[PDB]
RNA sequence: AUUAAAAAGGUAUUGUUGCCCACCAAUUUUUAUAAUAAAAAUAACGUGCAGUAAUUAAUAUAUUUAUAAAAAUAUAUUUUUUUUUUUU
RNA sequence: UAUACAAUUAUCAUAUUAAAUUGUUAAGUGUUGAUUUAACCAAUAAAAAUAUAAAUAAUUUUUAUUUGUUUUUAAACACCAUUAGGUA
């Protein structure tokens, strides 16, 4: 274990601070919550934000001038086994642009189905025999008391 | 330890046979043979609940 | 006074009442927003919300929150109410077993006769009646049958029902989701 | 655990276990050891009251095996 | 002989002492009574105390599990109509009868499901009564008193750990802002209720 | 105060089983013919010579469910 | 006895140190998820009894086939020779090891140990 | 007396003993009308499934590994264990080992005060859909709770077997009209039945035996929806009476009137 | 009758009941059945003619054949075709879906030594009986099956929130700009008239008092928008849509409406999350005595 | 062409036109005399209508309140009637 | 007047072998207003989440110790009174 002495201390915090700092040739170690923080330059300031979170950042404080941030790419086998990963994930997004939800094809044709069978369950209801109690004023509630 | 049932029939069929049982031979077997196998296409055929299965104070319909 | 957000008084409109908290954008509600759905393109949102309140009703969540967020109750009673539920809970499985195990014989009665009809009919005579593509011949008619069961299959959304709340009068229950009488 | 209760002995417990195994029909009591005890084993093995009985020299129990008749 | 053993010519047969001094037990029950309905307490079908019992608690609720009459209740065909309710929404100047047959021969099937269904609960509603039914005889499992023995034994557990002292003693509850509204010497938290 | 319904005429869960069961009769009959004033019914004249089975125990006086009560029904 | 936590009786051939069952301090028994396969829930589990029935098997010797080459060489593992068997198995009872009494009984709620149950966790090993 | 299951007074089975197929079939079987015979060959022995939880509170759930996530750093395998709203399941709901329920509370609750986890509701909640057992309506698992899905299937198979009665009736239909060729003056029906059956009547070629017909089919077009002006009382404005609306006659024998029924609620 | 309901119609005795069946309904026509039975004998003889197994057999003529049966190549061959079948079948019948899903891989499908490490190499490998059950994926893992903010809103600078709260007695919804500057008042289902002095309490939450006050609400949020909009100089003149974040407060019937009246202005308004704030009471202060307790 | 059969309590005892509860007068009797002693017998008069799941369910402790039963709140509880998601 | 409890299971007040005690978090402002309630009246409204292991069994604690009453509202809900406050 490399224990930090007191004689290392800022040395190694320093050497931390920089873990990010906005540019590198080589890929990015993530956080113990596993994401992809914000790339700050020196001194601390937000520089290169990835791509969940651009949305947000420019929603908040507009006038920030922030890049969205690209891993570097490493490249395995051929651009062929990169274009047949194309293929299997084309194929999951396949699989699931099937399993996902049909909405037949236009949407206001089946907005229409639904508000017209909720209105039809709304009248089926209101037929329903209500409590005695609920239907009653208390005119009678105190006839029945005296009585 | 579940044996064949063929003798036990052949057996009960034979008991009311040389017991006088029933004035008309055949009844005897007939019916025993008749009420297991309609009893065949139930549930659980073979099981009974202890209380219901004989005479006891209370009973089915 | 000061009122929580589930509280009845909680969100007034009046000439003295005014909302608390950041009410937009990034809000009050920030991260105490239970549930998110992002709206799929051509979705009707009546879609989205039946979905959403059946799921919160069948799990019995919309039920808690109303129970717990109108009225106190002693930990006695909210005790005794939540073990009385779990305890009915407890027999309607013990039922609901029973059900099945007999419901399990029956499939299995229907599934013999299938094969009675089977030896009856010969085998290949009842797969014909079963949508067997004999006549297949080609391609196409095969996938002009696969065609229809995939205009069969592909499922249309579920309206599902959620039941409306019953607004009683001195309200004993906020869960009053019908007019029978309830224990307290 | 308390006072006006009544101390127990290796004599009453005993018995009320032999009782209670008799109730309940089973074939084999562990009972305690003491020397009284295996002493009243012998004397009911000798009347035939017990189907019988063994000291493993084990020293907290020892075993009874129980007779049935008639049901 | 020509019927029961536990029932004699005079109604149900009075074994024990309770019904020698209240006989009326002997032959009465509910308003479906009948004098061969004796020694089967449960009269008749679709009649008054027809209803098979489960744990002493009995059971109302049969058509509600076939999922024939429930609010939950079991949907046969629901892509037909829905396709049907599409088109219909869609224009007026094509018009569908195409769909509408799918649906209606859909629906000529259903009936003769729900006959089969209704007949094979009616099946359970006989076997249930058979072999598993106590024709109400034991005691309720379906309320929380009746657990009262289970709820002791945890008491009991609660009350050894604070020296075999405070039976069905509770932590007094205490302030909403309890923690952080109470200055130092003071508890800002419940305690066990030995620990007062 | 509500019941379950028939709790009047509910049988007694542990002993309802004594009753029938054929070491009574056996016993009861044995005594009951060795006055001389009572003519034994056939079954006793049979098993007489083969009395019943010693070890076999309801499972309520035991309570045990693994115990193998019956040489038979096992 | 009519009185709630009484209900266990009055058991002599249990192994505890009274004849009552319900003073013991020792185990609190749960009437709720117990007594599958031993009956009833106040009655000792099946590895615990030092009472035993005619047709029933009697407790396992352990050990912790090699010795058995004297014997029939077919003979399979002998019915009462258990690798793992003990005596001493605290059985999970819910009222002494997860006692909701304090809480309202909500989902998570509840005082739990976890000293009762062998860890299933990766974390052990 | 009872099973642990329901409460059962009997052991489950179908069948028992080797012979009862043979012997409840047995003239069939001298008749030999049972030799290809595959009903009594698949069914013969069959029994019920297990329908059981080998796990009533599951020690089982998690698998080990998952332990290691179930810390405050782990977002997402939180998530897999609560609801879509972020409270956790009553214990007979989803059922865990008590190790992972300590584990969790302390995870949810470390994991919001670090600001981790979202004070209400799970981010992870569609991610962690692949984790869940999702079990398919299509699929059966013979041990559920669900009733619904059992009565589902039952419901197909038996509509499986309508099709086929169905099929085969209507194919000799088209058997008993199709083989008429020769027909006319042919052996193939007798004369008695040309002098009685060769006249319309219910159960040959009925008119219609129902009310309400369609009469009068045309191919006009749709109308407008809601073509009708509303009318000119006003149903809104009326409140509807149930209980007290007409007298009713009680037939209370004796006793006081149950007081829920009439008075209770409110 | 007098002064008590009418029965159903089920409960008299049959209308018709003195009618015989022959008669309801009259069969009539029995002139005709001959003649269409002689019509449809001579169609189908026409249907015959139109179109235009007792060839006999002899099995000896077939010997060569069955002498091609007894050589140990085609019965080599039938007992490798039989250990295949044998395998203990789980089908029992044509399944249409398992057809389905087979042929529908053939579509997909059509469109589509070295040392054996023995059992003790792997008791020396600790991992690998770690790594055969594991359910944790081995190989680059999707960081979007990560990340916190992966599903979750994603907003703009332009975005409405309509607050639609469905309450017990009451529904009411308001908009805010993405900067939570308020856009038009609170309308309410008590601010509305709708309420009080009327039809009852029971019905005052409902439906379609939610959908009142939306669809009402709606209608007057379009020109304020358009004018708010106007005064920072984005004209959002036509073919435009208001991009919508509904917020719902809920689980009373106000809710339903609600979001109801909204959706038939999917020509005006695009609603591109639905996200609801329910407030849920883990603990806290009291809330108001109910009746009981 | 729209619905209806099956689960339920009695301090009474031919049973709700059933029974009971306290104060409010006389008297009778013992005593450990607290606004006006306490307790027990008791068949007037007058107020109510507390109780029998009983017209805001009851029971116990706790604190308060008071023509009279009792009522409000805080806890526990059924000698109160039940309504039931094994990851959606 | 004298003249034979129980000791295997009995609900109101004479406890007793026990592991606790301590944790500083959350929440708050835009604007012209009919919220809650069966119904009245005063009048900003949001909110307070984390701990297991371990402590050995019995024999002289019974004048000792111990069983939901608690400072601070300039913090609320809630409850009680009714616009004045009490309490929390
Ligand atoms: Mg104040
Ligand atoms: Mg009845
Ligand atoms: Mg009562
Ligand atoms: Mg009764
Ligand atoms: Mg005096
Ligand atoms: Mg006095
Ligand atoms: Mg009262
Ligand atoms: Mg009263
Ligand atoms: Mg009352
Ligand atoms: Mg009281
Ligand atoms: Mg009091
Ligand atoms: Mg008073
Ligand atoms: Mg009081
Ligand atoms: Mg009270
Ligand atoms: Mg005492």
């Amino acid at each position: 274990i490399n224990y930090v002495p007191h004689a290392q201390l800022r040395e190694h915090i320093d050497k931390e601070l920089d873990k990010y700092v906005a540019g590198k040739n080589e890929p990015y170690p993530l956080n113990f919550v596993g994401q992809m923080p914000f790339l700050e330059d020196g001194d601390g300031n937000i520089v290169e934000v990835p791509e969940s979170l651009l949305s947000n950042h420019m929603a908040e404080h507009p006038d920030s001038t922030a890049k969205p941030h690209e891993p570097h790419t490493s490249s395995s086998i051929s651009e062929a086994a990169a274009f047949e990963e194309r293929m299997l994930r084309a194929m999951v997004s396949a699989k699931e642009e099937d399993l996902k939800e049909w909405l037949g094809d236009d949407s206001r044709a089946l907005s229409e189905t639904i508000d017209d069978i909720s209105r039809e369950e709304e009248e089926r209801e209101a037929d329903i025999r209500v409590a005695r109690s609920m239907e009653e004023t208390d005119a009678e509630r105190e006839v029945s008391r005296r009585a | 330890g579940a044996a064949t049932r063929l003798a036990g029939i052949s057996a009960a069929a034979d008991v009311m046979r040389r017991m006088g049982l029933t004035r008309r031979p055949m009844s005897s077997y007939f019916e025993l043979y008749q009420r297991i196998v309609e009893r065949s296409e139930a549930m659980t055929p073979w099981g009974f609940p202890p209380l219901f299965q004989f005479e006891e104070r209370l009973s089915l319909e | 006074g000061g009122y929580m957000m589930y509280h009845r008084k909680a969100m007034g409109t009046m000439k003295y009442s005014k909302w608390k908290g950041a009410h937009g954008g990034i809000s009050h509600f920030y991260g105490r927003t239970p549930m998110v759905e992002e709206v799929r393109p051509n979705e009707p949102i009546t879609l989205v919300d039946r979905r959403i309140m059946h799921y919160v009703h069948h799990s019995r969540l919309r039920h808690f929150q109303l129970f717990r967020s109108y009225q106190e109750k002693s930990n006695s009673t909210e005790c005794k109410l939540r073990e009385g539920e779990m305890l009915r809970r407890r027999w309607h499985r013990r039922l609901q077993k029973s059900f099945i195990a007999f419901m399990q014989f029956k499939t299995m009665k229907v599934l013999e006769d299938q094969a009675r009809l089977v030896n009856t009919y010969g085998q290949a005579a009842v797969n014909a009646a079963l949508g067997d593509p004999w006549n297949a011949t080609d391609n196409v008619a095969r996938e002009r049958k696969s065609a229809a069961v995939r205009r069969q299959v592909r499922a249309l959304p579920m309206v599902n029902v959620v039941p409306k709340h019953v607004a009683t009068m001195k309200q004993i229950h906020n869960d009053r989701f019908n007019y029978r009488w309830r224990v307290n | 655990r308390r006072r006006e209760e009544n101390l127990y002995t290796p004599i009453y417990d005993f018995c009320h276990r032999i009782r209670e195994a008799t109730e309940q029909r089973k074939r084999f009591v562990v009972v305690p050891s003491t020397i009284e005890t295996r002493g009243c084993a012998r004397v009911m093995h000798d009347h035939g009251l017990v189907a019988g009985f063994r000291d493993f020299h084990n020293d907290r129990a020892f075993a009874v095996e129980l007779k049935y008749f008639q049901g | 002989r020509q019927h029961d053993s536990g029932v004699n010519q005079y109604g149900l047969k009075p074994t024990n002492a309770y019904d020698y001094i209240n006989p009326t037990n002997l032959i009465n029950f509910g308003r479906g009574t009948t004098f061969d309905n004796l020694g089967v307490r449960r009269a008749g079908r679709g009649e008054i105390d027809s209803s098979p019992s489960h744990s002493g608690s009995p059971v109302f609720t049969q058509a509600k599990l076939i999922g024939l009459s429930g609010e939950e209740q079991l949907t046969m065909c629901q892509s037909e109509t829905m396709a049907l309710r599409l088109c219909m929404a869609k224009a007026g100047k094509e018009t569908c009868e195409r769909e509408s047959r799918a649906l209606d021969s859909c629906l000529g099937r259903v009936g003769h499901l729900r006959r089969a269904m209704s007949e094979a609960c009616w099946e359970f509603n006989d076997w249930f009564i058979q072999n598993v039914s106590d024709n109400h005889t034991k005691p309720f499992q379906h309320r929380p008193h009746d657990w009262r023995h289970f709820y002791a034994q945890e008491k009991l557990v609660r009350e050894r750990q604070q020296n075999g002292h405070a039976y069905g003693r509770r932590p007094k509850q205490f302030s909403f802002g309890a923690r952080y509204v109470k200055t130092d010497g003071y508890g800002k938290r419940p305690r066990l209720p030995y620990n007062k | 105060y509500k019941m379950p319904k028939n709790m009047g005429v509910a049988p007694r869960f542990d002993t309802w089983n004594e009753k029938y069961e054929p070491w009574e009769h056996m016993k009861r009959m044995g005594r009951l013919v060795g006055t001389g004033f009572y003519i034994p019914p056939e079954w006793y004249n049979h098993f007489r010579m083969f009395p019943p089975i010693n070890h076999n125990f309801q499972q309520e006086k035991t309570l045990n469910p693994h115990n193998a009560s019956e040489p038979t029904q096992d | 006895a009519n009185h709630p936590n009484r209900q266990s009786g009055i058991q002599f051939l249990t192994h505890y140190n009274t004849h009552q069952r319900f003073r013991v301090n020792k185990d609190y028994i749960d009437y709720m998820h117990w007594g599958k396969e031993q009956g009833q829930a106040r009655l000792p589990h099946r590895h615990q009894r030092v009472a035993f029935d005619f047709n029933d098997q009697l407790h396992p010797t352990r050990i912790g086939y090699a010795w058995f080459a004297s014997q029939d060489p077919t003979f399979g593992h002998h019915p009462d020779l258990s690798s793992s068997f003990d005596p001493n198995y605290r059985v999970f009872s819910h009222p002494e090891h997860w006692n909701k009494m304090f809480t309202k009984r909500r989902p998570g709620e509840g005082d739990i140990d976890l000293s009762v149950l062998p860890s299933r966790s990766l974390l052990g090993p | 007396r009872e099973g642990w299951l329901f409460g059962q007074q009997v052991q489950l089975h179908y069948h028992r003993f080797p012979d009862e197929q043979l012997i409840t079939n047995l003239s069939r079987w001298r008749t030999g009308e049972t030799v290809g015979d595959i009903a009594m060959q698949q069914f013969r022995n069959a029994q019920p499934f297990d329908i059981e939880d080998k796990d009533p509170q599951g020690v089982q759930r998690p698998s080990p590994e998952v332990y290691m996530k179930l810390n405050y750093k782990n977002p997402a395998t939180i998530s897999r264990f609560l609801t879509r709203t972020g409270h956790m399941y009553p214990a007979d709901i989803l059922p865990l080992n008590p190790e992972a329920v300590v584990k969790l509370r302390v995870a949810k609750a470390q994991a919001i005060r670090i600001g981790l986890y979202p004070r209400f509701g799970n981010p992870f909640w569609f991610r962690s859909q692949k984790f869940r057992p999702k079990a398919y309506q299509e699929n059966y698992d013979p041990t559920t709770y669900s009733t619904k899905r059992t009565v589902e299937h039952f419901a197909y198979n038996w509509v499986q077997t309508d099709r086929i009665r169905r099929y085969f009736r209507e194919l000799e239909a088209v058997h008993t009209s199709g083989s008429a060729s020769a027909r006319g003056s042919g052996g193939g029906t007798t004369a008695e039945h040309k002098q009685q059956d060769q006249f319309y009547s219910p159960e040959n070629q009925p008119i219609s035996l129902h009310r309400n017909n369609i009469s009068y089919m045309e191919d006009v077009g749709r109308s407008v929806k809601n073509p009708t002006v509303p009318g000119l009382m006003s149903t809104k404005g009326m409140k509807k009476k149930f209980h007290n609306l007409y007298s009713s006659t009680s037939t209370k024998r004796m006793g006081f009137s149950n007081p829920t029924l009439g008075i209770k609620k409110v | 009758r007098r002064g008590k309901p009418r029965p159903r119609a089920g409960m008299f005795p049959d209308k018709y009941r003195r009618v015989p069946m022959l008669l309801k309904p009259q069969q009539g026509g029995q002139q005709y059945f001959n003649h269409f039975l002689i019509r449809s004998t001579n169609d189908r003889l026409t249907q015959q003619d139109v179109d235009n197994f007792i060839s006999p057999q002899l099995p000896q003529m077939d010997w060569r054949n069955m002498s091609a049966r007894s050589s140990e190549e085609s019965i080599r061959e039938e007992m490798r075709q039989l250990a295949e079948n044998d395998v203990m079948q789980h089908q029992r019948v044509f399944n249409e879906r398992m057809w389905y899903e087979k042929e529908e891989e053939h579509r997909m499908k059509a469109r589509s030594p070295p040392r054996v490490l023995g059992g003790d190499y792997f008791k020396t490998r600790f991992g690998y009986s770690l790594v055969k059950n594991s359910e944790m994926t081995q190989g680059p893992v999707d960081y979007s099956q990560l990340d916190m903010w992966g599903e979750m809103p994603r907003y703009t600078s332009d975005m409405v929130f309509l607050y639609l709260v469905s309450r017990r007695r009451n529904t009411y919804a308001v908009a805010y700009t993405y900067e939570g500057k308020r856009i038009l008042n609170t309308y309410t289902a008590g601010n509305r008239g709708l309420k009080g002095g009327d039809r009852g309490f029971r019905s005052e939450g409902s439906t379609d008092n939610g959908h009142q006050v939306t669809s009402m609400y709606l209608n007057d949020l379009l020109p304020k928008l358009r004018e708010m909009r106007a005064s920072e100089g984005r004209p959002m003149g036509r073919g435009e849509k208001v991009e919508l974040v509904v917020r719902v407060m809920g689980f009373y019937n106000g809710r339903q409406g609600a979001v109801r009246a909204v959706q038939d202005r999917a020509n005006e308004f695009h609603v591109r999350y639905f996200e609801d704030i329910t407030p849920f009471p883990l603990n806290g202060p009291k809330m108001p005595r109910g009746v009981f307790k």
